[PDB]
């Protein structure tokens, strides 16, 4: 997901300005429902996730706000040391401690219905989530927000009904799960928030891993959300996230993985400090960038090209590399609509990634890279890959810089080699068909909720909804898109709702409906 | 268009997009979650068959396991209650409006079923069930919780684990702080810290 926010004095016209982009992925019916709510003191238009009985992404009579996932520490696994006579006990302050124990049953459509019975174990510290039998081990878990989550519920809702920064701060401190929260007033003022209960751990454990559970190295406690990060109306005059790392020394432990040098906010940060003041339309101009951008190129690029200037006069063919990188505006946008990418160096790029990938990591971590191929080409940055190639310290001695330019060099040559077999020799040639997408019928809780859409759409690094919001003296104004449609009924009879899927040409043609907020502007949309 | 469901107008823009305009907040409340179902109820049912672990019922073995998951790491009635009975009482009353709201749609939908309850129900053979407050909690429950969740500790602990047989103690102790780092210092952020 992600969200900027700007201030009075990088703003155009002098108001606050908002952007969401929450990033949960396209179903048909959509993650998000869309609800405007007035009653006395209460006026308020936007989107939450569905089922939600609050706005998340939106504006009030006051107030703008949206959120991002906050990828903060709230969860910690126990490693539970179990009595070797009976598996339903651990060590916990001094004694033997008996688990809970609870049977659930299962009811399970064929074919007629089958009857499943199934334990499920507590400890002190949380569910057991795994079994480690030969060593005698227990993993349980903790979140620190375990039973408060209708703690966070009133406080969005108190997100909802506030009216100036201190009521929506005193929300955010109320809210307990990880989230980023943005806001932005009439009054000019924007606040960021990375909400959220972190405990107070134990100094003695690292807690990249699991923590002993037998008693010594338990939660002392909750921080005060003013330790939580925090500004009101920074010196910058904006903020932007991707969900990365709050501020320079918060630390989110075992995740660490999605808060490195490189990192994908980068192109909301590039296209904030290429502009001076900024409007609605710039944003979304640097939504378009984020959305199409292979991200790689940021650091990856420069390096690459520097490479191969290094050896064009041995090899003819890098010159024009170079010249056709140096071009390349990094993305893999497709403006004529016909299918293809409009950037053939796109296609030679990505393929020598993914061969410089391999050939940086495979020798050594390939035998684990069912676990760390996630980590090493992470989708929101490749910090550990840039580090090897750019020769910057890191603790273990993956590549010299030998080996590394090797490596850079080998992956232009294998990745040239195919296209010139496949292709051709331009680079107009290599262009690579779009890859598209649909709305379908299973989101993130990875359980089916609908049939879905067919209509494809091509591929975007993008919210699944996204509102423009400039506050205004007088009221909210802007623009948002809600896909696939507002109303996911099918009759009986196969009939799809008029507002089934209408908004997802807006969605796929970066066109926007407008912000209604005024009973007058309502009544004539 | 414009509708009046009891005391509140439901005014449709051309995108279908219903805006509620109540007298109080006990009224709008009713009528959001009243206009969510009528919208989206087969969506809201299997959203919170997802958080029960009911999801077998309607589509069989392949979803047993994450009824088991669910099940497991999440909270019975009477506990979701105790949470609800530890809020304001006003913001109780609301998310028991909501409920009721969906409830009501509920109730309309199953006395003209041919004409108000979607092709899924139908498909699949099966009726919605009314609502209470605790369903509205779960969910909330079955979509914030993913993205707090994760076991990447356990995972850790295996390419620690996998990394020292390997190669041994000292260079696996390297390599994993390459991986999984303890706080980079150049990753981009938010805010600086002067701004705190
Ligand atoms: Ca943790
Ligand atoms: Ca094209």
């Amino acid at each position: 997901s992600n969200a900027m926010i700007i201030g009075a004095k990088k703003s155009k016209s002098g108001n606050a300005l908002l952007f969401s982009g929450p990033q949960v992925g396209f179903v048909a019916p959509g993650f998000l429902y869309e609800v405007g709510l007035h009653s006395p003191g209460f006026d308020m238009e936007g989107s939450g996730f569905i089922g939600y009985p609050f706005i998340m992404f939106g504006a009030n009579q006051h107030l703008a706000l949206t959120a991002t996932a906050g990828y903060g520490n709230v969860t910690d696994i126990f490693e539970e040391k179990l009595n070797p006579a009976n598996s339903t006990q651990y060590f916990y302050k001094g004694k033997w401690r008996n688990m809970e124990k609870r049977t659930e049953t299962f009811i399970v459509r064929g074919g007629k219905s089958k009857k499943i019975e199934e334990t499920f174990f507590h400890t002190v510290h949380g569910p057991v989530i795994s079994l480690d039998a030969a060593a005698n081990v227990a993993y349980s878990k903790s979140w620190s927000f375990r039973g408060t989550e209708a703690k966070s519920i009133q406080a969005y809702m108190k997100a909802n009904w506030a009216k100036n920064v201190k009521e929506f701060q005193q929300a955010a401190s109320e809210f307990t799960m990880s989230l980023n929260w943005y806001y932005a007033d009439k009054k000019g003022n924007i606040a960021y928030y990375h909400v959220g209960k972190y405990p107070i751990r134990s100094n003695q454990i690292d807690d990249r891993f699991p923590t002993p559970g037998t008693g010594e190295y338990e939660w002392k406690g909750f921080q005060s959300f003013a330790k939580n990060p925090q500004a009101i109306n920074p010196k910058k005059g904006y903020v932007v996230n991707w969900n990365n790392k709050p501020s320079k020394y918060w630390r989110n432990g075992e995740y660490s993985i999605v808060w490195g040098k490189d990192n994908r906010v980068q192109q909301f940060i590039n296209g904030i400090e290429a502009r001076g003041k900024v409007d609605l339309k710039d944003l979304n101009e640097i939504n378009y960038t984020a959305s199409f951008a292979q991200l790689r190129t940021h650091y990856f690029k420069p390096l690459l090209i520097k490479t191969l200037e290094k050896y064009q006069s041995e090899n003819k063919e890098y010159a024009y590399l170079v010249e056709q990188l140096r071009k390349w505006n990094n993305l893999k946008e497709d403006k004529n609509h016909d299918g293809y990418y409009d950037a053939g160096v796109a296609a030679f790029f990505d393929e020598w990634w993914n061969n410089t990938h391999d050939k940086l990591f495979n020798d050594s971590l390939g035998i684990v890279s069912d676990l760390t191929r996630e980590i090493t080409d992470h989708r929101m940055g490749a910090t550990l890959a840039y580090k090897v190639l750019s020769g910057e310290p890191t603790n273990y001695q993956w590549k010299s810089a030998a080996a590394a330019e090797k490596i850079i060099l080998e992956s232009t040559d294998e990745a040239l080699a195919k296209l010139h077999k496949e292709k051709g020799e331009e680079a107009d040639k290599w262009r690579a068909p779009i890859k598209t997408m649909t709305f379908g019928a299973k989101s993130l809780i990875a359980i089916p909720h609908g049939y879905g859409s067919k209509t494809e759409i091509i591929e975007m690094n993008r919210g699944s909804e996204n509102h423009y919001i400039e506050m205004t003296p007088k009221q909210p104004e802007g623009f948002n898109v809600t896909p696939p449609g507002q109303i996911g009924f099918i009759h009986k009879d196969g009939t799809l709702s008029e507002h089934y899927e209408d908004q997802l040409s807006l969605y796929a043609n970066w066109k926007f409906k407008p912000f209604l907020f005024d009973k007058k502007d309502v009544k004539r949309a | 268009d414009q509708k009046k469901v009891e005391n509140v107008t439901i005014i449709r823009d051309s995108y279908g997009v219903p805006h509620l305009y109540a007298k109080n907040k006990k009224d709008l409340y009713k009528a959001y979650g009243y206009v969510m179902a009528q919208d989206r109820l087969f969506q809201l049912e299997m959203f919170r068959r997802g958080n029960e672990g009911t999801v077998s019922e309607i589509f069989g073995e392949e979803y047993v396991t994450k009824d088991e998951q669910s099940r497991r790491d999440g909270y019975s009635d009477q506990e979701i209650q105790t949470m609800l009975n530890g809020l304001d009482r006003e913001t109780k009353q609301l998310i028991e409006q909501f409920a009721e709201g969906i409830t009501a749609y509920v109730n309309e939908a199953v006395k003209a079923p041919d004409q108000k309850l979607s092709k899924e129900f139908h498909d699949y053979g099966f009726l919605p069930r009314k609502w209470k407050a605790t369903d509205v909690v779960r969910l909330y429950m079955v979509s914030m919780t993913y993205f707090m969740d994760n076991h990447q500790e356990l995972k850790n602990a295996e390419i620690l684990a996998r990394l020292e047989r390997t190669y041994g103690k000292e260079k696996a102790v390297k390599m994993f702080d390459d991986l999984v780092w303890k706080n980079d210092l150049e990753a981009p952020t938010s805010i600086q810290p002067d701004d705190q």
